[PDB]
């Protein structure tokens, strides 16, 4: 099973703060380490700090600015990072990871996706989309759905529940007017479709949402 | 504390080659240092740990080498799961400390682009809204060009455009071209069309439709 859980995204006001949580599932020790791991936008992996939450002693980076105090809390076996005073230079996924005492991260956190801004949530529109009749296949077929106007950041897309994963794309987010906007694109045998139905997923965990929408042919 | 060069920062490689990353550690780490594969919005994955010991679930693909300041990431025989990023972290000295990370590319057969149209649903009309979206997928090289056409005249205002990076499916690339109007605007036109220029063809793919 999924050893640590880390909610999908979270949205905070310029200068506000948030608390990032962790839990963790799996052998548990004395000995087990909880890393934090920050990582912008088409960056790499920075190092936060880390916690032991047996004593409740944390260890910050010294070369980066101070934005978190860490704690735990033991009798939910759960992890806490608390990122203060946050601005743009903030936004960015941070990862949750366990380490064993030996150095390396055995296990990763799903991530924390937090943006900053002023903005308000705002959850997406999903329309299907289905070939017009007079478009020509060969031995595939593709189908796909539209994932419009949302805010903020991100947003999960599955094909028939996540049994459709190959022949998937999803195509990055487009933002305009504190808007974002994206496509997901699927492709099956032709001759499966529609006699077999074809549905995609969107989740959104800003707004707590998820919806599915199926692909039928224009009547 | 612990400086961790990772060079090149982007690595090229035909399909069934042998790779190997680089990682220069600023002083001697011993035997200390981790590899981490990360994947598209996705989460980093141990491949190798201290230096050249293998992970299991990991394939024998993967291996490692190196000690005190050199050290060698190898993937025998590349394929198209293995296009990700590439990070190294030691554990020698406090803090623990990350590479810069290097990007896995394949040089894979030239591949023309599947170019799909679809019209603006009947739930998005409602809405009064009206998005017509273009898809050209699994092509190679990733240079491409797209053209809209509206009635035979071409059309840029309203387009938003984005790239996927190289698929870890097929070492393909794929490209999503979206154009946006108001219902009123969509619905006093007649031809959409969608334009796609790429070096497999000197003819372009053309998807369109009416919207009566």
């Amino acid at each position: 099973q999924v050893q640590l859980q880390q909610p999908g995204a979270e949205l905070v006001k310029p200068g506000a703060s948030v608390k990032l949580s962790c839990k963790a599932s799996g052998y548990t020790f004395t000995s087990d380490w909880i890393h934090w791991v920050k990582q912008r936008p088409g960056h790499g992996l920075e190092w936060i700090g880390e916690i032991i939450p047996s004593y409740g002693r944390a260890n910050y980076n010294e070369k980066i600015q101070k934005k978190a105090t860490l704690t735990a809390d033991k009798s939910s076996s759960t992890a806490f990072m608390q990122l203060s005073s946050l601005t743009s230079e903030d936004s960015a996924v941070y990862y949750c990871a366990r380490e064993r005492g030996d150095g390396y991260f055995a296990v990763w956190g799903a991530g924390t996706t937090v943006t900053v801004s002023s903005a308000k949530t705002t959850p997406p529109s999903v329309y299907p989309l289905a070939p017009g009749s007079a478009a020509q296949t060969n031995s595939m077929v593709t189908l796909g759905c539209l994932v419009k106007g949302y805010f903020p950041e991100p947003v999960t897309v599955t094909w028939n529940s996540g049994s459709l994963s190959s022949g998937v794309h999803t195509f990055p987010a487009v933002l305009q007017s504190d808007l974002y906007t994206l496509s997901s694109s699927v492709t099956v045998p032709s001759s499966s479709w529609p006699s077999e139905t074809v549905t995609c997923n969107v989740a959104h965990p800003a707004s707590s949402t998820k919806v599915d929408k199926k692909i039928v042919p224009r009547d | 504390d612990i400086l961790l060069t990772q060079s090149p920062a982007i690595l090229s490689v035909s399909p069934g080659e042998r790779v190997s990353f680089s990682c220069r550690a600023s002083q001697s780490i011993g035997t200390d240092i981790h590899w981490y594969q990360q994947r598209t919005n996705g989460s980093p994955r141990l491949l190798i740990k201290y230096a050249s010991e293998s992970i299991s679930g990991i394939p024998s693909r993967f291996s490692g080498s190196g000690s005190g300041t050199d050290f060698t990431l190898s993937i025998n025989s590349v394929e198209s799961e293995d296009i990700a990023n590439y990070y190294c972290q030691q554990s020698n000295r406090w803090p623990f400390t990350f590479g810069s990370g290097t990007k896995l590319e394949i040089k894979r057969a030239d591949a023309a682009p599947t170019v799909s149209i679809f019209p603006p649903s009947s739930e998005q009309l409602t809405s009064g809204g009206a998005s017509v979206v273009c898809f050209l997928n699994n092509f190679y090289p990733k240079d491409i060009n797209v053209k809209w056409k509206i009635d035979g005249s071409e059309r840029q205002n309203g387009v938003l455009n984005s790239w996927t990076d190289q698929d870890s499916k097929d070492s393909t690339y794929s490209m999503s071209s979206t154009l946006t109007l108001t219902k009123d605007e969509y619905e006093r036109h007649n031809s959409y069309t969608c334009e796609a220029t790429h070096k497999t063809s000197t003819s372009p793919i053309v998807k369109s439709f009416n919207r009566n």
